[PDB]
């Protein structure tokens, strides 16, 4: 009941849907990761190891990753954070060596405590209820050096643990994971990275694969 | 001297906004009510058209 | 000393403006429009469902022929729809998938879009090569692009999250005018029918009226309690409506320079994403976070009807130039075309 | 620039086979439907075959159906026409024509230069074979159809072409009123039902040529006899 | 005598639990969930299929209350009798597809809808085939139904019932093959990924997969294992006392098969943490 050109227009629309279906299949097989953290916290170093939004594409063991860096945006975070609802995981970078430092802009706020409030809002955000977090604790080698001079008591007044590197490193990890107010819906994967580390990509793949499998187990209804 | 420079600009802007002519709300309200009345018949969403004249049958 | 004295003078000017607005608030729009009959119940059916977007739809805009429309989704696809047949006329792959706004040129020869990439990209729809190509990328904003509107084939106005709006010369790619004065992220803009003025709503809960040619702010409208997400001019250009996160819509008048009416309900506790008027301006259609679109009586502040056809946020809506139908886009990846029946 | 070059034509024996090629450059070939149109010497245009974008739909004229095969190679941007059992009735210049179909598109907008082959249904009527004209004077050309070309969707699928001496046809008016890109505004198309008129205000030297009216309401596409303008 | 009392008590519990469980499961799959996965499509049909099986119980329950007297029409009971078995074998076929689908996604929405539609249409043909074969072959006693009938003169009907039992073990082989592979695959993953924030999920899900296999095995295997004897009893001629034993044994094992109808909604609620949080909310 269509004209000659109308039947040709419908055929054009059907071809567009075929191309849209193919692009949707290709995009659904790519891992999307939202990269967060504070300024000068090792985030830039992570990208190397792996004016708006910077996207990085890389492939590791037949798996395509998309990493979104939004640290260059100074706008209101609540006006664009819902656009990343649905990423596979959030890569959060925290600088361990910045425990005794003070935020440059505020000049009276502890740098480590500034990351906790940023981590607390992201982890407890309503748009990332079911999104896992890959917590990277950077600058572990520099953190050990600062331990000898500046003890952890400056960062945490209520810290009765020893001043050894292993005890100090583990205590910081526990505090961040204790900010997770939903320990069942989401999981936090903690890794200690460094400038010379080369296994950071492997941990991302292991953590992403763990997230993907546990997503299927929810689809299958067995978990 | 960044704050003092911004203060001068903000004060200067408020002078321009404070010197405009304002009509009464009743006068402004009447114009909106008048415009809606005049174009009521040619509004398909307000008064749905017959199915013969509806492109979205 | 000097700073303290100057900031005291600003408060005096604000009190002068507030007294001036109160002086001309002789009556209320509600009292004026009390006698007129209500519009009744507005029943609209889904005539068309546009399928093919595979992600959240963030923006849509009708063409001036009232038949073609462009929608933007964060699957990285700009789609132009034939609303009569639901045929896809074009599918434009976006270089950056984080699109937040889209605009259809009044001539129909161009479309524009932009998002978190801080760029407004212009696409030429009428090429001898038979494909849509990027004709211009407007760089210069330091925040995300929240809204864009063509004045003609050569001029476009964009609002950004860096608290500024800009007027662009598309041929040269340079911003001829920069509109500064908002203290928060500007989330939306609407052009006046004569395209000589435009209103913008920001996250400082204020709406400013800007002169396109002169390039300064003429008037500032306050009254919202949270970020303004949507704004739309009245069809005659003498008023505009805003939508905020405080679950309220307010109708401001340009000439009275103050708020005239508030559109809120006790059940509504969600933010507003988009607002539009019917052709006569009697109906105000607003999209909400609660998955619904509420049709308001603009004059009487009565909820005339509800468009409930989406399973996620209604992110955008628009009414055709002839007023025949209204399209609603949503985060559930579908577009629907609505109108009533006799 | 948009180019369509045909090759493979030449003198062939009756009952033989020949392969015509159409190489496309300067436009998205895979997005365009393609037509073959032939023109017998000292005769009008005759549509031969059509292949749609994506190769999903193929149509043939009755006089060639079963003997001609049309195919395309999208990666190579080449259009093919395989011909078999060639008759003396097939001696014509074969034109490669692009046509894209969407709302508001202009099909038949670009024609190829054509290749010459030599072998050893709505009726469109243009009764006026020739019209003596003078420069600067307004000329009207009439076309008639056996069936109404107005469809229920509001379109009237009538096209106007101009074939200047020695040149390929060019699109002037598509869907009976719209003016093709690159055509001066002096051309105007007016019609109703089965009767159509092409008005040429302020005729110039370039406008001299043969004018063809084509229907696109349904296949097979048929051309009018043609009206020649002479000084 | 004694059997009828047990059947009335046994089917009463299943009817109450099955109706409540499936109606709640149909509210979650339709009201709470607006978009459904491939697995949720199958479970949507299983709940519908089990609900129709639940509605067949009151006809059988009323039969036992009246001391094995069926006052209703002979045509009605044959429709009711076959409808009960139609829904039971729809569940078995669909549960075979669920296990196959779960195997792929651990070791596509358009396909699931077509498969569910095909299964219902294909099963409806068998429902008509049984009705046509039973009614047209010969007259039946209208005083009572759901009883034991010799089918030596209706071997065509018995052959069709034999085919269904054969296809069951082919389907049951797939369920055993899939869930064992799913369980073993998750167990070995839990060993490799023991150094992770939550490695117990791969151990709980491996246990959950085995429970589905056990529930399916307990409910359906004893009935179909003994069904071969039931079919052979109908064809061959045996003692009249042996016939009652076959009838009593098969009728009791049919109750156990009916227990899976009310255990499907319960099984899905507890294993999926999403529903549990929704249920608590
Ligand atoms: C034969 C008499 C006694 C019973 C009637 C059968 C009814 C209940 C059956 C037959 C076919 C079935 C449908 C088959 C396919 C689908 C598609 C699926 O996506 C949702 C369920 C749905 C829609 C089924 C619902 C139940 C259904 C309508």
């Amino acid at each position: 009941t269509l004209s000659a050109e109308d039947k040709a227009a419908v055929e054009r629309s059907k071809m567009i849907d075929r191309n849209l279906r193919e692009d949707g299949e290709k995009a659904a097989r790519e891992v999307k990761l939202l990269l967060l953290g504070a300024g000068e916290s090792g985030k830039n170093t992570i990208v190397k190891q792996m004016t708006g939004i910077v996207e990085t594409h890389f492939t590791f063991k037949d798996l395509h990753f998309k990493m979104f860096d939004v640290g260059a945006q100074r706008s209101e975070r609540k006006k664009w954070i819902h656009c990343f609802e649905g990423v596979t995981a959030i890569i959060f970078c925290v600088a361990l060596s910045d425990y005794d430092l003070v935020l440059a802009e505020d000049e009276e706020m502890n740098r480590m405590h500034a990351s906790m409030k940023l981590f607390d809002s992201i982890c407890n955000n309503k748009w990332f209820t079911d999104t896992s977090i890959i917590l990277f604790l950077n600058k572990k080698d520099l953190f050990e050096e600062k331990i000898k001079k500046s003890p952890l008591t400056i960062c945490y007044p209520e810290y009765a643990g020893s001043n050894t590197y292993e005890e100090a490193a583990a205590y910081i990890q526990c505090q961040f994971e204790d900010l997770n107010k939903r320990k069942d819906t989401k999981e936090i994967y903690t890794h200690f990275t460094c400038s010379t580390d080369t296994k950071n990509v492997q941990f991302v793949f292991d953590a992403v694969t763990d997230v993907i499998i546990k997503n299927n187990l929810k689809d299958c209804g067995l978990f | 001297t960044a704050s003092i420079a911004q203060a001068r600009k903000l004060v200067e802007q408020l002078k321009m906004e404070a010197n405009i002519d304002r009509i009464k709300v009743s006068k402004a309200a009447a114009d909106l009510m008048a415009y809606c009345e005049a174009h009521a018949k040619e509004d398909p969403l307000l008064t749905p058209v017959p199915a013969s004249e509806n492109p979205f049958r | 000393s000097e700073l303290d004295q100057l900031r005291q003078e600003a408060e005096q000017l604000k009190n002068q403006i507030r007294d001036a607005r109160k002086a001309c608030a002789d009556a209320t729009l509600s009292q004026i429009t009390n006698n007129i009959d209500p519009v009744g119940r507005i029943q609209m059916r889904t005539r068309r469902t546009l399928r093919g977007h595979l992600a959240k739809i963030y923006a849509m805009h009708w063409g001036t022929d009232s038949r073609l429309l462009v929608s933007a989704s964060q699957d990285g696809k700009l789609i132009i729809w034939d609303s009569y047949t639901t045929n896809k006329v074009h599918a434009i792959p976006l270089r950056s998938s984080w699109v937040m706004t889209c605009a259809y040129a009044p001539s129909g020869n161009y479309v524009a879009c932009g998002g978190l990439d801080n760029i407004c990209s212009i696409y030429n729809l009428k090429t001898r090569e038979g494909n849509v190509r990027v004709s211009r990328e407007l760089a210069g904003h330091t925040g995300y692009l929240s809204c864009c509107r063509f004045l003609d084939d050569n001029q476009i106005v964009t609002s950004s999250g860096d608290t500024t709006c800009a007027l662009w010369d598309i041929e040269t790619g340079q911003q001829t005018t920069t509109f500064t004065g908002h203290t928060g992220d500007v989330m939306s803009l609407s052009l006046a029918p004569d395209t000589r003025l435009f209103v913008s709503g920001a996250c400082d809960a204020s709406a400013k009226l800007w002169d396109v040619r002169e390039g300064m702010c003429r008037q500032t409208f306050t009254g919202h309690e949270s970020d303004i997400n949507a704004i739309c001019f009245f069809p005659n250009g003498n008023a505009f409506a805003t939508g905020s996160d405080d679950a309220t819509c307010r109708l401001f008048d340009l000439r009275a320079d103050q708020e005239l009416m508030t559109y809120s309900h006790d059940n509504i506790i969600c933010g507003i994403t988009s607002v539009s008027f019917s052709k006569s301006g009697r109906l105000l259609l607003a999209g909400y976070d609660d998955f619904n679109c509420n049709v308001w009586d603009a004059l009487k502040a009565d909820r005339a009807g509800v468009l409930a056809g989406h399973d996620n946020r209604v992110s955008c809506l628009g009414v055709t130039d002839d007023g025949m139908a209204v399209a609603t886009g949503s985060w559930d990846s579908f577009l629907k075309i609505w109108n009533g029946s006799s | 620039d948009v180019q369509l070059v045909e090759s493979g034509g030449g003198l062939v024996q009756p009952g033989g086979s020949r392969k015509l090629s159409c190489s496309a450059s300067g436009f998205a070939f895979s997005s365009f439907g393609m037509h073959w149109v032939r023109q017998a010497p000292e005769k009008g245009l005759e549509w031969v075959a059509y292949i749609s974008s994506g190769s999903g739909t193929i149509y043939y004229a009755d006089t060639v159906k079963g003997r001609f095969t049309i195919s395309r190679d999208d990666p190579k941007n080449t259009l093919f026409l395989q011909m078999t059992s060639l008759r003396s009735e097939d001696t014509a210049m074969y034109y490669c024509v692009r046509s894209i179909y969407y709302y508001g598109s202009s099909p038949f907008d670009f024609w190829g230069q054509g290749t010459t082959l030599t072998v050893s249904d709505i009726v469109m009527t243009q009764a006026t074979s020739s019209v003596p004209v003078t420069p600067g004077e307004s000329v009207s050309i009439s076309c008639r159809s056996s069936k109404s070309l107005l469809h229920s969707n509001g379109n009237t699928y009538l096209y106007w072409f101009l074939q200047r001496p020695g040149q390929s046809p060019q699109l002037l008016i598509y869907r009976m009123s719209n003016l093709a890109s690159g055509v001066p505004d002096r051309f105007s198309g007016s019609g109703s039902g089965t009767a159509f008129t092409l008005t040429i205000s302020r005729l110039e030297a370039e406008d001299v040529g043969v004018y063809y009216c084509m229907q696109h309401l349904e296949y097979p596409l048929t051309f009018g006899a043609g009206t020649k303008l002479e000084l | 005598k004694l059997l009828s009392t047990v059947l009335t008590t046994s089917y009463s519990v299943i009817f109450i639990v099955g109706l409540v469980g499936n109606i709640i499961a149909l509210y979650v799959f339709l009201g709470i969930h607006r978009k459904r996965n491939s697995i949720q499509i199958y479970l949507l049909n299983v709940a519908i299929a089990d609900l129709l099986l639940i509605f067949c119980l009151p006809f059988r329950i009323m039969y036992h209350i009246n001391q094995n007297k069926w006052t209703l029409g002979v045509i009605l009971c044959k429709v009711v009798g076959t409808l009960f078995y139609m829904n039971m074998y729809i569940s078995i076929i669909l549960l075979g597809f669920i296990s196959l689908d779960r195997y792929i996604k651990i070791n596509t929405t358009k396909q699931s809808i077509y498969v569910c539609c095909i299964v219902w249409m294909l099963a409806l043909g068998g429902f008509l085939t049984m009705i046509i074969l039973t009614l047209k072959k010969g007259g039946h006693n209208s005083t009572m139904c759901f009883h034991y009938r010799d089918k030596h003169n209706a071997k065509g009907e018995a052959i069709f019932n034999f085919i269904l039992v054969v296809m069951f073990w082919l389907i049951f082989l797939l369920i055993i093959l899939s869930y064992i592979k799913i369980g073993k695959n998750l167990l070995r993953i839990s060993k490799r990924r023991s150094k992770f924030p939550n490695s117990g999920k791969y151990a709980t899900t491996a246990r959950n997969s085995f429970i589905v296999l056990i529930i399916f095995t307990i409910c359906f295997v004893p009935y179909h294992a003994f069904r071969f004897i039931y079919i052979s009893s109908q064809l061959n001629v045996s003692s009249c006392y042996w016939k009652e034993i076959v009838h009593k044994t098969n009728e009791i094992m049919l109750v156990l098969s009916s227990f899976n109808s009310c255990l499907d909604p319960v099984m899905y609620f507890l294993m999926s943490s999403n529903i549990r949080k929704i249920m608590c909310q």
